[PDB]
């Protein structure tokens, strides 16, 4: 029903940046993130 | 009290407890009889009321009497009521108080008086005699009704003279029977009242409504100066609690709508997400109808 | 309909008594039986007939084991020697064959 | 054309269900209470002699009072005789069951007895539904015995002034005669004797209370204990009634009890724990529904209601109303299903709404044939209609489809 | 089931009568009303 | 003990639908205390006063 109804009829970029500076820093070394996780 | 394990038929459990109850009546003592309980429990205490009097005019032993023998059989009728139950008040009691000085004076034993009592409160009928052309039914009076009728209970009688009446060996006074339950309102007035007990598994709310209704019908019938102050109404919570969950459902709808609305910046699709909800309920409520589930904080939850 | 009869004899007792002491304490205590529609009952010369009609589609035998439990609750109340006796497994429509 | 439906509609009548014909009918007559058992038997004989007099009756098994069964509560003088019928085929094709019935009506007579003729399978079903033995029956409730007796008495009168009605009777609760034995407690004490053992001379002597039972194997016969008929002949005979005091005194009954005739309850009917009083109406030529309307109005105007006293039409009509309601709102259903299922075929409300339109012409056609055949609007016809719509819409689908 | 009348045909007639008669006025009229209001419909 | 000392109901007045108990008891005075019961008067079947 929803596909038929969907067929018939900014903050986000800042959102993205926010998560995408910490994302590459996490790959810097995964282990530590997991250590952090366990912690 | 016999508690049964999860998910057993409330009525099987009874026809069950009934067979066994039969097996045991022989064992247990002479005159005693084990009597089955009502079709409910303590949780079924749905609606309650006190029977107050604004004039001091009405007797507290007269008030329960009005309840036990009128209000009871008007409320018992009601659809899903397992039983309306009197609470407090005072039971009228014809209490004969024996005087020992009067028992030795006439040398009359108690077992005699007691037997004289048992045999002075009945009626009987001797079939039908055809007088005129029609058959006449034949009743013969005999019930204790007047306090006077108690006083002339023939005990000992002498050929050619005066009979000794119960009055000649005891004062017979209408008195309050020993209580086993005292009902009381605030600190203002000790009162008689009743409780409406719901049959297990029925709708308290609806029964309450029907109770209120029948009670407004019966107000025109009670003496002057008696008001029915309701003590416990269970329907209050029902309402308070049922609305609470209806509030959230709406609160959430708006919330989620506005959230989806914000993110999409497109009203149509913001609503396409939205419309998933109205239909959500409709499907949810259709299934409920079938399994046999109803609205309540828990299922609405 | 699914109907269950309670017959009770109160040997030699006016109707206005049978009703007060037997037919009425019985009719009122029977309307509150699960699945009961109406309760026709009338007192006689020394007899008491109470008829318990049940609402559409109720088990003819549940209605009986039902009317039986309650019948137990009432035997204590009603008069001394009297005993409310359950009716047959049928009704007036069950009058199939007859003979003289 | 749809308009022409209004003339036939005004000629047809309304019944609950048709008159299904079984080759037996029981004659039940609303009969009054003060009578003896012998007087009941002689009536039972005489009646059946005439029930059996009519050419087409076959057997006649009369009955008064109850057969040994809780199913039957019938008191004496409540006649309930089963009439058996020789196959109607054998009668010369010159009459119906209604003439059969009509002859019976004129043949049996006997006032004090309002005679009613009903069919056995139907009467017992009607009975454990509403309580009324006749198809038409008014049912007056209330809490005050004598009041709802008045209403009954009035409606009894007003009811027979209606055309269709033949015999309209209303049973009076407060109308039964007693012999009252007011036992004076004082007068008892003097003679050293208790209200209990005074009643023994009333219960056994005057009456005939069974003091026990002879046992003969499986068999079991009662043991009576009574004074001879001579001291129990009349009220006066009882005033004389001899009694032997525990002190060996010889006294009459009028000595320890004043005895006075009186009236009161004959039988106490309580439907749903509220006193009821009834009225049996009998009409067999007129239309079932119509009569109730003439009665209904003949009562609303010429008979005002007392307090705490309500009247209601019962029996076959009462069962017709529960139907009608459910029956009537069946068309919104049927139509929606018919419209909806058509809406499916062509996806356009156009040809579906037109083809649906086929039925209002059906109704007219059938409702007319109803007139031609002197048939009545019954829960039967209503079923023929709800079936008609199905095929009527079928014909509308083929002309459209092709 | 409308004509023949033995035992029980009383009730079956009352449900056969409406259907029969009604199954004339509908089919008959449909023949003339369905081309009429239909031509008048499309255009 | 049962009726005098206590108040056992020796039966019941019947008033239509209604039904009220019938007591049978000694006055409060002989049932006040243990000692009051030690005194409790009794009339023997041989008409003795004990």
């Amino acid at each position: 029903v929803i596909p038929i109804l969907m067929g018939y009829w900014p903050l986000n970029r800042f959102l993205i940046r926010v998560y995408h500076p910490l994302l590459l820093k996490v790959l810097h070394w995964p282990k530590t993130t997991l250590l952090v996780a366990a912690l | 009290y016999v508690i049964f394990e999860d998910g057993t038929d409330p009525y099987w459990a009874r026809s069950r407890v009934l067979e066994y109850l039969n097996q045991v009546q022989g064992k247990l003592p002479a005159g005693v009889s084990a009597e089955l309980g009502p079709d409910a429990t303590g949780v079924g205490w749905i609606y309650e009321y006190a029977l107050v009097d604004r004039s001091g005019k009405h007797d507290l032993a007269d008030l329960r009497s009005l309840q036990d023998w009128f209000l009871k059989y008007e409320l018992k009728t009601i659809p899903d009521v397992a039983e309306v139950a009197s609470v407090g008040g005072v039971v009228k009691e014809y209490q004969v108080v024996i005087d020992p000085q009067r028992l030795a004076q006439y040398g009359i034993s108690l077992a005699e008086v007691k037997s004289a009592l048992d045999a002075s409160n009945q009626e009987a009928g001797g079939s039908s005699i055809e007088l005129a052309e029609a058959e006449y039914m034949v009743r013969a009076s005999g019930y204790l009704q007047t306090l006077d009728d108690f006083n002339h209970i023939v005990l000992k009688a002498s050929e050619n003279g005066v009979p000794v009446y119960l009055r000649d060996v005891a004062k017979v006074q209408i008195g309050p029977e020993m209580r086993r339950g005292i009902a009381e309102l605030n600190g203002e007035g000790e009162v008689a009242g009743g409780v409406v007990i719901l049959r297990s598994g029925k709708n308290a709310r609806e029964v309450i409504a029907a109770v209120k209704d029948k009670l407004e019908t019966l107000k025109s019938s009670l003496p002057e100066g008696v008001e029915i102050v309701t003590t416990y109404d269970r329907s209050q919570l029902i309402d308070r609690a049922i609305d609470n969950l209806s509030g959230k459902l709406l609160e959430e709808f708006i919330v989620v709508a506005v959230v989806c609305a914000l993110f999409l910046w497109h009203v149509r699709s913001a609503l396409v997400a939205i419309i998933s909800l109205p239909l959500g309920l409709c499907i949810a409520f259709i299934v409920m109808h079938f399994q046999g589930l109803n609205a309540n904080i828990m299922s609405l939850g | 309909d699914v109907q269950v009869i309670i017959k009770t004899s109160y040997p030699g007792q006016a109707p206005q008594i049978v009703e007060n002491q037997v037919t009425y304490p019985l009719t009122t205590t029977m309307l509150s039986v699960p699945g009961a529609k109406t309760v026709r009952g009338f007192s006689q010369f020394g007899d008491s007939y109470v008829y318990v009609i049940f609402e559409d589609g109720t088990d003819p035998y549940w209605a009986r084991s039902r009317v039986l439990e309650y019948l137990n609750q009432v035997q204590g109340k009603l008069p001394a020697g009297v005993s409310a006796e359950l009716g047959p497994d049928a009704t007036g429509v069950g009058w199939i064959y007859e003979y003289a | 054309s749809v308009l022409t439906v209004l003339w036939p509609l005004n000629k047809v009548g309304g019944e609950f269900l048709p008159q299904i014909n079984e080759g037996d009918l029981l004659y039940m007559p609303s009969t009054l209470p003060g009578i003896s058992a012998a007087e009941a038997a002689s009536m039972l004989q005489k009646t059946d002699k005439l029930i059996m007099s009519v050419p087409e009756v076959a057997r006649v098994f009369g009955k008064t009072g109850k057969a040994e069964t809780a199913t039957d509560s019938a008191p004496l003088e409540m006649v309930e005789t089963t009439i058996q019928l020789k196959p109607q085929e054998q009668w010369r094709p010159g009459m119906t069951m209604d003439k059969i019935i009509e002859e019976l009506d004129n043949t049996v007579r006997l006032p004090g007895l309002a005679n009613l003729w009903v069919p056995p399978i139907r009467n017992r079903i009607d009975m454990l539904s509403t309580g009324i033995k006749s198809p038409i029956g008014i049912k007056v409730s209330g809490t005050v015995l004598a009041d709802i007796d008045a209403m009954a008495e009035q409606i009894e009168e007003v009811a027979r002034t209606v055309p269709g009605v033949a015999s309209a009777l209303a049973e009076r609760l407060e109308g039964g005669r007693y012999i009252n034995v007011e036992i004076n407690r004082e007068k008892a004490a003097r003679y050293g004797m208790t209200v209990a053992d005074v009643q023994l001379f009333v219960t056994s002597a005057v009456g005939g209370a069974m003091v026990g039972e002879t046992v003969e194997g499986i068999a079991r016969y009662p043991i009576n204990l009574r004074y001879p008929q001579s001291w129990r002949d009349s009220p006066q005979a009882l005033r004389q009634l001899p009694i032997l005091t525990p002190m060996k005194q010889q006294i009459t009954l009028a000595d320890v009890a004043d005895i006075k005739v009186s009236t009161g309850p004959s039988m106490l009917k309580t439907e749903n724990a509220r006193p009821t009083s009834w009225i049996y109406i009998d009409a067999r030529d007129r239309d079932m529904v119509s009569v109730v309307h003439d009665l209904q109005k003949a009562i609303a105007e010429k008979v005002q209601l007392k307090p705490g006293t309500s009247v209601a039409f019962s029996g076959q009509f009462e069962l017709l109303e529960r139907a009608n309601h459910k029956l009537k709102l069946m068309v919104p259903m049927t139509l929606m299903i018919i419209f909806v299922l058509l809406y499916l075929a062509f996806r356009r409300v156009g040809e579906a709404l037109l083809i649906i339109s086929s039925v209002p012409f059906a109704l007219v056609g059938g409702i007319w044939l109803l007139w031609w055949m002197g048939f009545h609007l019954s829960v039967a016809t209503g079923t023929g209609f709800i079936a008609l719509a199905g095929v009527a819409a079928e014909f509308g689908v083929v002309m459209l489809m092709y | 089931i409308l004509w023949g009348t033995g035992a029980g045909s009383e009730v079956m007639s009352r449900i056969a009568a409406p259907m029969i008669g009604g199954m004339i006025t509908a089919p008959l009229l449909s023949l003339f009303i369905i081309p009429a209001a239909y031509k008048l419909m499309w255009l």
